[PDB]
DNA sequence: GCATGTGTTCTAATTAGAACGCATG
DNA sequence: GCATGTGTTCTAATTAGAACGCATG
């Protein structure tokens, strides 16, 4: 019986590279790791997160197909497209088909160009993620294009925070029920810094608006610190995704630069829990 | 000696330039490809031509939608890997894609479009894998005037149906 | 004297309590640690990475004799009196008698206070710190008032910038030279994260301004990265001081929220060296 | 703290600093006719040795320059305290032990709180005398001074008296007075 | 000599907060 | 059901950058 080999990774929006922080920590070998993205931010934590193992290829638009088949072949295509064109939290959005909403495509075109050709039973796995919080047409129409329904994971169940998002993939038991592990922070009060009282048992879903860290439409502070009210930390932020603590605490970045890029991220034990099954398909540590 | 061809039709009918260039039903047309499955394009029998076209200037809906759904039922009608036969698709503009979802319409087709004139009246771009709609040395014509030939269009087909013609040789009969 | 005991200290203008920090690191067991500060950010980092050991009182000109009794008795008495009225680097200093100079005289009269009475064996310990480059009258008048000599202690010997400090005290051994001890990092390239390049050996010294991390009269940037220059990153900075990473990542800071708080501080190996000895007189648990 | 008998008294050492206070303890009799009163103007480089040097002391003065202050208020207080703690004797010491600082109206707000921060006591309005003429603040450990009932001073009537004073006696000089009970007295 | 500096105060550029918005599950 | 939102924009308070500053080892 032949050995698993490590994995082999395309992500495309990578962001904060939390699908290979995720892989890291299953314990799951990865040989390669092409990312692409846009955002020095992003980019930034990447190479220094991960000590620059990521090889950084630059903007979605500029992947073409030989470049696929060339660093290919890929175990593994994930990826999360921009939603500022997509969420109904704006009214000023454009749509799937303008805007960023049209990024989309371009995980759509590669997602084809990265898969097995006929004759080729390999094992190939993916996945898509975006808000539920989107237009009906735009659903549909994703999942026209990638042929599949997406599966709803709040993370709500297995963070600290509402967080209810659409996952289009073939990834193994993607629709089995979660489970909370030991080290699953559920509570507010679990992820506050000492001294620091939690007034809720959940957050509502953290977003690159400052003011979305704060409870309720009567906007009220999450947590009671030393005789006066006080929002999120960013390193409580962190905890609450599901994050490393001090992940994003680079290049200088200020409070607004680090929810930014936490706001624009994947909760890190719900990707957890859609990984998971991929250990049986690869090496492991 | 060649078999006659099934044609997947797209968005905008053309019963009328294949029927008229003689190339009883062969033909499949649809108009609203939103609910269009996998198992749809399938069931309506093999196709040799999959044929896809923007409005005409000044017709309902964005630009990109037409290429996007283009590029997804092409790849539900493409034969297999090893080919049994002649296959042929070809995407036609009239002017309506902007300079971003031209770029877009290149990347998504993997080739670059031609340019295909009226002699400075109207205009047609086309992205084809025929050997012989990129073969013909077609007439050059500068893009500026092409972008001034649509701006005198907002105010208010002959040789792009001889793009057909050299699929005359892979087909039948008539 | 049964056995040791645990120290019990007294510190004025505690800042981001480097003190306890040094006298943790060191093994130092620690029966109470009572800080005066002002400032909000100050206090919070003390309260957090400190889990709320350290008693915070407040206004040092609050502090009185009978606080000091009560409090006590205090085996170490140690203090960093603002500086931006001393340094020369203010063009518009104030001197020792006017602004936030004067409060030096605060812990003139603490340390006076604090001290054990006529007779008393107990050990007592006391420790100064300020800049060096402050006026040759105002350096007169510290050493009279304290009545000791200072002892100059440049950072740049155990670290990897230059901070030309004097200490005054009484601790054993202050005049001993400086020997680099295997955890200290002495050039900039240690301190940097990974993909980062030192321009230069040691840093010039870290003031509050944003562009003391700049170096020379021609303002050169610090580090290369992706050729490209860049400014030292908070996490860095730090690593320069010998502070834990992330030690200062508290209350959604700033960039300059952080930096005035490091610039404020004393260099953490400088601190372990001269609290080095106080291990031999206190219970080490 | 306590009196004693008149022939177990001694001629009372006196440290005077920044003003020589030589004229009125000898008007009001604490040293003879004959030259124990030591008055030190440039304390910057007085260190601890050189008062305990200067001799023992039973009465350090002090007292801020009514003119032009060629040192900052807060100046004369902090080097008053210094040398104060320099000249305090042992804790089994046997004569009466007393210290004295004297303002005239020139520190502000935020140093006459410094002052009473470092000498542990709020000070005595000492007015004379209709209209108010002078008045002083005084800081001591001496008994009798923060017990007399004195004329209570208004703030806003304080600050007008440093005002037409800088626009440029006897009853003040009973600071000394309740000294008399405790040393040598000459006449 | 002559660079250096536990700072302060100018800008133009961001940060942090709040208002706005309405379709979707 | 209705109230919740991987957002954008605008406003005052802060930031990051840079000029200014001269006595001192
Ligand atoms: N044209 C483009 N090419 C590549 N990445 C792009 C892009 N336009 C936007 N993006 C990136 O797409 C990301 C979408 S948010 C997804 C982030 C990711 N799920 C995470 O865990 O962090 C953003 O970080 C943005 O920087
Ligand atoms: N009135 C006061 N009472 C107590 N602390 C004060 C004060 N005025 C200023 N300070 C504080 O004195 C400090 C001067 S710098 C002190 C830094 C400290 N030694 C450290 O290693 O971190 C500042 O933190 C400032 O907040």
């Amino acid at each position: 019986a032949e050995k698993r080999k490590p994995i082999r990774v395309l992500s495309l929006f990578d962001g904060i590279a939390t699908g290979l922080l995720v892989l890291k920590d299953l314990g799951i070998q990865v040989d390669r790791y092409i990312a692409s993205e846009v955002c020095e931010d992003s980019i930034t934590v990447g190479m220094v997160r991960h000590q620059g193992k990521i090889m950084y290829v630059g903007d979605v638009r500029s992947v073409t197909q030989k470049h696929i088949q060339e660093w290919g072949p890929f175990d593994l295509v994930i990826g999360g497209s921009p939603c500022n064109d997509l969420s109904i939290v704006n009214p000023a959005r454009k749509g799937l088909y303008e805007g960023t909403g049209r990024l989309f495509f371009e995980f759509y075109r590669l997602l084809h160009d990265a898969r097995p050709k006929e004759g080729d039973d390999r094992p190939f796995f993916w996945l898509f993620e975006n808000v539920v919080a989107m237009g009906v047409s735009d659903k549909r129409d994703i999942s026209r294009f990638l042929e599949s329904n997406p599966v709803m994971i709040d993370a709500k169940e297995v963070s600290a925070a509402h967080r209810a998002r659409y996952f289009w993939g073939n990834l193994p038991g993607m629709n089995r029920p979660l489970a909370s592990t030991v080290n699953d922070k559920l509570e507010l009060q679990e992820c506050l810094e000492h001294g620091r009282i939690a007034k809720f048992s959940k957050v509502r879903t953290i977003t690159t608006a400052s003011n979305s860290i704060k409870q309720g439409k009567d906007q009220h502070f999450p947590v009671f610190m030393n005789e006066k009210e006080d929002i999120l930390w960013c390193t409580e932020m962190e905890r609450v995704f599901g994050f490393p603590v001090h992940y994003t605490d680079v290049s200088n970045m200020s409070r607004l630069a680090r929810q930014r890029l936490l706001g624009r991220s994947w909760s890190v034990p719900v990707i957890r829990h859609l990984f998971a099954p991929l250990k049986e398909y690869f090496a492991c540590v | 000696r060649r078999q006659p061809v099934r044609v997947l039709s797209l968005f905008e009918d053309i019963k009328k330039e294949l029927t008229s260039l003689g190339f009883p039903g062969q033909l499949k047309h649809v108009v609203d490809v939103t609910d269009t499955v996998r198992k749809d394009v399938e069931e309506w029998g093999p196709f040799d031509l999959v044929y896809g076209a923007t409005p005409p200037l000044g017709h309902d809906r964005p630009p990109s939608w037409y290429l996007f759904q283009f590029h997804r039922l092409l790849q539900y009608a493409r034969p297999k890997p090893g080919s049994p036969r002649p296959f042929f698709w070809m995407f036609v503009d009239n002017l309506v894609l902007n300079k971003e979802d031209l770029d877009v319409a290149s990347r998504f087709l993997e080739m670059e479009p031609v340019t295909i004139p009226d002699v400075l009246q109207n205009a047609v771009r086309v992205w084809s894998n025929i050997p012989a709609i990129r073969s013909r040395h077609w007439a050059l014509v500068s893009e500026e005037e092409l972008s001034l030939l649509a701006q005198n269009k907002q105010s208010s087909t002959k040789l792009v149906k001889n793009c057909f013609l050299p699929l005359r040789e892979y087909f039948k009969y008539f």
